[PDB]
RNA sequence: AUUGGAUAUGCCAUAUAAAGCGCUUUCGAAGAGUCGAGUUGUUUGCAGCUCUAAAUGGGUGGUAUCAUCUAA
RNA sequence: UUGACCUCAAAUCAGGUAGGACUACGCGCUGAACAAUAAGCGCAGGAAAAGAAAAUAACCAUGAUUCCCUCAGUAACGGAGUGAAGCGGGAAAAGCUCAAAUUUGAAAUCUGGCAACAUUUCUUUUGUUGUCCGAGUUGUAAUUUCAA
């Protein structure tokens, strides 16, 4: 049993086309969602800042985005993670606010019945 | 202290021919009552208060809402001419 | 085998006379039929469509979860339990819960009669919570009869292991 | 500008935060209705043959006998201790009445 | 993209609901009896306020009646 | 609700009421066939919490398997073979005696329109759910093959991955 | 200033002697040990300086609790909470009240949200400051204790020193008010003619309704232990064609003063108010004064009373008659016949059950009455266990006692 | 010639309706022949067999009380 | 005598569905010699399985699953040999549905027949509306899933 990698260039191209196929479907919006900034959970890496999964409910509440609309504008929600320190809260609230400063949200049509 | 005693009901027990040096039956238990009378140790007294402390919703003091949803749906069908009215059914 | 007291209590049911009086009050409080409800709703629909305040309906209460809820809230005045519920565990706790809440209760014969009152094929339990002011005396008389014929009667065999 | 600097270091200045309790951690809390339902069922349903043995042992003193029996059937001693306290309360409630 | 978004939001900006025939009559009967500024007493009425709307809903019915 | 009483009563598995009923019902169930249709679940609380709804397209079947592989898993596969037009949803223990263990299986008809129009059970209609009990995709099947999360619960290691540039 | 507008909205222009000598020093962040009599206008004395303090520091909900106020009993705490609502009508600083006998599970969620101005009692406050996770109080900068002599009279000895060991002491401004100077007050400060009716509980309201009908053409005032009881009693009486004014109002101080002024000016009419609300108000020449519920502070009540005085006493509370003997106060017993008592209990129960707001008020009044009863200082005289809950609900218009968490 | 998602524009829209976010003197249900204990095999898992639970409980970790999770 | 309900039935009653084949890649139950392998048996799809923590960790904490790289031929087991995993870096990212609380001022729910009206990858496919019957109170909808 030997696993060959002759399809390594083919997989590189296939993933690139998936990125372009996705961008064709969603024309003006980014192909990835915004990820939070977290700290790896060990003494070896806790000084590094890496990308998280989603923003905590306390982060979203502070930034002014409700958890029901956060997913609609591309902000992932992590119900599992929590803010044990005020630094993680401030690092990711600013990340959300900067995200909302650069965001153009196109309006949607709404059904308005003629009567009351 | 526990005195390191030994109860008379422990699982372990004491005692070619094994005589060199020194240091089954179907026995019942007792006449036991297998069908004891019902013992009301909890409902012998009446609980005077309702079990639930949840507040009473306003839906129980107002006309039914899902009936109103049906009434508006039936009225719409009458306006759209989908449901024959009682007078129309009677005259037909 | 020997029937436990919780299951043996369902062999002693309400007698002929008191059960007849029970269903006579119940038949005055039957729920609105699917047909009758439809006529009343379209009548309001015609009023709404042309141009347009009622009273709270009075009827018997049915459904196991609903009735057990009413007993726990002490809203029920009389609970009638079918004596032949096929899995008996659905009602085996009901007489004791009615005892804990001090709700008058009886075990009437068969579930077909209970279901007929509510326009269904089968009702495991019925409960009466509210009656009109003219039926207060009739309900009070039945509660006394149920107590005298079902609670005052027996009350000693329901603690005994029946069967065998 | 939106973008994450994925390198190291953000600042060693740290200050703890106070978090509330998640609703999952409330599991195991006893409800008023649930305790009522369990008491009703415990009375309506009888007692297991081993529970009747433990109850009759407790009545005639013999506490070590009851604890040993409960541990043998249930398993760990924690389960056995809980059953003795439960069955003792059943006896006392019954003895107050019958 | 930004100019198109703002011009569509301005066009689809009518977020004020006018009262219907039933809503108008419902709030009118309550106002013509319990004044205009007291909404808590309006909601606590059982005969005129049969639907048992709270003070907030009656306030919204008033506000929508004005516009 | 009355299902809190039924769930609490089912924990007293050999109280006076439960032992008498289990003895009585075991005698009856042995009179009928090995696999026989149940008009209604004997444990309406347990069937209800395992996904069963009292509506058309939901079928309850009882089965006895000899004691002395998992018994619940054997009940599911035999019942699923018995009525091969249905999808096995779940199963639960109802009774046992010295010789037999009795189980009830909840089956769902994927061709009935009350099932195909319910989005909450629509998933079972798809052909990827054909004979879930035969591939270990039921609750007991998942438990039997050690499927779970944690440290409590080979081909990629026996291979030799050889990259292009290595 | 928003504080000034709220004060004007509350209906207050002039200041009292206690306020004159306390507000200026309080604005300078000076710890003060005050000694003012009951109902001397203290409510504006200790509340408005710390409200300006909260505005000055620009406190936000995320900062947690910055002001803590300790009250002896629930009813006094609720009135202080009501006053704080009036004062903070034009502010964005959050406020809340936690008290014994209330929903602790709900208060924990309220504290986690962030409540700046907190009104509490020693029993509940210590519980929340120990076991409530996420309750932020490290920013506390103003603590106030009211009725310290009363607080130590209740039985909060072991709690007052225990709670102070947890709360921060540095930078914190401290206030202590005590009408009477015992030895315990300084110890905590250094570290920081009658008439009675033996009426059964279930017939209490029916006797009161019959009595008020008989004396419709006179001036009657009734004291009841809880404000929630006042609101329900007034609302119920107005629903049976018995127009009776109430001092509860809509928890607006201006309306309460207006209602009291109208009652005093009117030659006839009946007004319902609590003992605490009536404490500190000049009682006019009223023909009848009625004590429907036992007073929270009998020591204050006997001094306050000293045309006709009536007291509704349950048979289980006849021990209070022995207490009145030890206080050297003359009294007489009034007897009533059951035939003159109106038998509208069945009608009363039907009316309450049919209406939503009447039933909602009755449940709140019943819960508040029981909680006030359970917190009485005279445990031996007014024992909640000796009370029959079935009879109490009957007087409130219930067929069965509502489920209240004690 | 088939069909995707949108856009724009008409006609209808059963809204007496349904939601998100504030607040709480009110409440807050959580899966049993299962967990687990003992004993036999297969490989901690799985299974058979005997017994058989709990409600701030239960699982899993760091303590050698704390942390984390919320199974059937 | 009749009726309601339950149970057992029957029917060339109406409408559906299962089997068998292919199995490179899924997933199961098994199982030798020498490998948790071959073979045997069962069950699928365009992927399958897994999956929104009864998961890690001991940190400034992480955050469903899957896959790749690394960890690492390391710890551990048992000297040989067997041989992981947390972290870390990537690919892709999406979350949710019930059981358990009374709609109780109204079973608000659903299949089928019949009759019209549409619609079609399509006279071959899909529905909608009305009416009747049945299902269902031993519980079908709305509401809730602990993140609440």
């Amino acid at each position: 049993y030997v696993k060959t990698w002759f399809n390594q260039p083919g997989r590189k191209l296939r993933r690139r086309q998936a990125r372009q196929t996705k961008a064709a479907k969603i024309a003006p919006r980014p192909v990835e969602a915004i990820r939070p900034a977290v700290k790896p959970p060990t003494i070896r890496y806790n000084m590094k800042v890496r990308a998280g999964r989603g923003f905590t409910l306390e982060e979203l509440k502070a930034a002014g985005v409700s958890r029901r609309v956060a997913s609609t504008i591309g902000i992932p929600v992590d119900h599992r993670r929590r803010n044990r320190s005020e630094e993680s809260l401030q690092r990711n609230v600013e990340r959300i606010k900067v995200y909302l400063a650069h965001l153009i949200v196109f309006p949607r049509k709404a059904g308005q019945p003629k009567k009351g | 202290e526990i005195d390191a005693g030994y109860s008379s009901d422990s699982s372990t027990e004491d005692v070619n021919l094994y005589i060199n040096y020194d240091i089954q039956s179907e026995i019942p238990d007792e006449n036991f009552d297998p069908y004891p009378d019902y013992d009301d140790f909890f409902t012998n007294t009446v609980r005077e208060t309702p079990l639930s402390s949840a507040p009473e919703p306003k839906r129980r003091f107002a006309p039914s809402k899902h009936e109103q949803k049906r009434i508006l749906q039936l009225a719409y069908a009458i306006r759209k001419g989908r449901i024959l009215t009682s007078e129309q059914r009677a005259e037909r | 085998l020997k029937v436990p007291p919780a299951i043996a209590q369902f062999q002693k049911t309400l007698d002929k006379n008191t059960a007849t009086q029970v269903f006579k009050l119940l038949n005055k409080y039957r729920p609105e039929t699917a047909a009758e409800k439809k006529q009343r709703l379209v009548a309001e629909a015609e009023a709404v469509a042309n141009g347009k305040v009622s009273k709270k309906p009075y009827n018997v209460k049915y459904g196991l979860n609903h009735v057990v809820a009413l007993i726990e809230a002490k809203k029920a005045k009389l609970v009638l339990i079918a004596s032949d519920v096929d899995p008996i565990e659905l009602v085996v706790f009901l007489p004791a819960l009615c005892k804990k809440m001090g709700v008058p209760y009886a075990i009437v014969k068969n579930k077909a009669r209970l279901g007929t009152v509510i326009h269904q094929k089968t009702a495991a339990v019925l409960a009466v919570t509210e009656v009109r002011e003219e039926d207060k005396n009739e309900l009070a008389s039945i509660v006394s009869a149920v107590d005298a014929n079902f609670s005052a009667k027996y009350d000693e065999s329901r603690r005994k292991w029946g069967g065998g | 500008a939106p973008g994450l600097v994925v390198g190291l270091n953000k600042g060693k200045t740290l200050t703890k935060r106070q978090l509330p309790e998640r609703p999952s951690r409330r599991k195991g809390h006893l409800s008023k209705r649930t305790a009522f339902v369990r008491s009703i069922v415990r009375e309506v349903a009888g007692f297991a043959p081993y529970e009747r043995r433990v109850m009759e042992l407790i009545r005639n003193s013999q506490d070590k006998r009851a604890r040993k029996l409960a541990k043998k059937r249930l398993g760990t001693l924690k389960r056995a201790k809980g059953k003795i306290e439960e069955l003792t309360s059943v006896i006392q409630s019954s003895r107050l009445a019958h | 993209l930004e100019e198109e978004a703002v011009k569509k939001a301005a066009r689809q900006s009518n977020k004020m609901l006018p009262l219907s025939a039933f809503e108008h009559a419902y709030i009118q009967r309550l106002i013509n009896k319990y004044g205009t500024e007291d909404f808590e007493s309006m909601a606590k009425d059982v005969k005129l306020n049969s639907k048992l709307f709270n003070g907030s809903k009656l306030k919204n019915l008033y506000i929508r009646m004005k516009a | 609700g009355a299902y809190k009483y039924l769930e609490e009563l089912a924990k007293k598995k050999q109280s006076d009421v439960n032992l008498f009923l289990s003895r009585v019902r075991a005698w009856e169930y042995r009179q009928m066939n090995v696999i026989h249709r149940a008009s209604r679940p004997s444990r309406p609380d347990k069937a209800r919490r395992l996904g069963y709804k009292a509506k058309q397209g939901y079928v309850i079947y009882r089965i006895r398997v000899r004691r002395g592989r998992s018994a619940r898993c054997t009940a599911e596969e035999r019942v699923g073979r018995y009525c091969s037009n249905l999808r096995v949803l779940n199963s639960y223990w109802v009774n046992q005696d010295a010789t037999y263990k009795f189980f009830e299986v909840i089956l769902v008809d994927p061709s009935h329109k009350a099932i195909r129009r319910d989005p909450r059970i629509n998933w079972i209609v798809n052909p990827v759910h054909k004979h879930r009990e035969s591939r270990g995709l039921t609750s007991i099947g998942k438990k039997s093959r050690g499927i779970g999360k944690g440290h409590r619960f080979w081909l990629r290691h026996n291979t030799l991955s050889l990259r292009r540039y290595r | 200033e928003n504080i000034q507008k709220a004060i004007k909205e509350m209906g207050f222009e002039t200041m009292t002697e206690i306020q004159k000598r306390s507000i200026p020093p309080l604005l300078a962040g000076r710890d003060v040990l005050g000694a003012a009599k009951t109902g001397s206008g203290k409510t504006l004395a200790f509340l408005i300086p710390t409200i300006e303090m909260l505005y000055a520091l620009k406190f936000k909900p995320r900062n947690g609790t910055g002001v803590i106020i300790i009250s002896p009993t629930r009813e006094l705490a609720l009135q202080i909470f009501g006053v704080a609502k009036e004062l903070l009508k034009y502010h964005h600083q959050t406020f809340g009240i936690v008290i014994g006998g209330a929903n602790r599970r709900a208060e924990a969620d309220k504290l986690v949200k962030g409540v700046n101005l907190l009104v509490a009692t020693p029993g509940r406050l210590l519980d929340h400051l120990q076991n409530t996770k996420g309750f932020v109080f490290r920013n506390l900068r103003s603590l106030v204790i009211d009725e310290a002599d009363r607080i130590l009279e209740i039985g909060f000895e072991d709690e007052m020193r225990q709670i102070m060991k947890i709360l921060p002491s540095e930078n914190r401004q401290t206030l202590l008010f005590s009408a009477t100077q015992t030895t315990k007050v300084e110890d905590l400060a250094r570290i920081s003619e009658q008439g009675y009716v033996v009426v059964d509980s279930d017939k209490r309201f029916l006797l009161l309704f019959s009595f008020l009908k008989r004396n419709l053409k006179k001036k009657v005032i009734v004291f009841m232990s809880s404000c929630a009881s006042v609101k329900y009693m007034a609302e119920l009486l107005n629903y049976i064609d018995l127009p009776v004014l109430d001092l509860h109002g809509k928890q607006k101080q201006q309306r309460r003063t207006n209602t009291f002024f109208e009652f005093c000016n009117a030659e006839k009419g009946i007004l319902l108010c609590t003992n605490v609300a009536a404490r500190g108000l000049d009682i006019p020449a009223v023909d009848w004064i009625v004590q429907y519920d036992p007073p929270d502070d009998p020591r204050d009540y006997i001094h306050r009373v000293g045309g006709k005085s009536l007291m509704f006493l349950a048979p289980s509370e006849l021990g209070f008659l022995r207490y009145l003997k030890t206080a050297k106060v003359s009294l007489n017993e009034f007897e009533f016949p059951a035939n003159k008592v109106a038998n509208v209990q069945s009608q009363l129960e039907k009316l309450v059950s049919k209406n939503y707001y009447l039933q909602q008020s009755a449940k709140d009044g019943y819960r508040s009455y029981l909680q006030a009863y359970a917190s009485y200082s005279l445990k031996s005289i007014f024992d909640i266990n000796k009370l029959d809950l079935a009879k109490v609900a009957k007087s409130f218009g219930f067929a069965h006692p509502p489920n209240v968490n004690i």
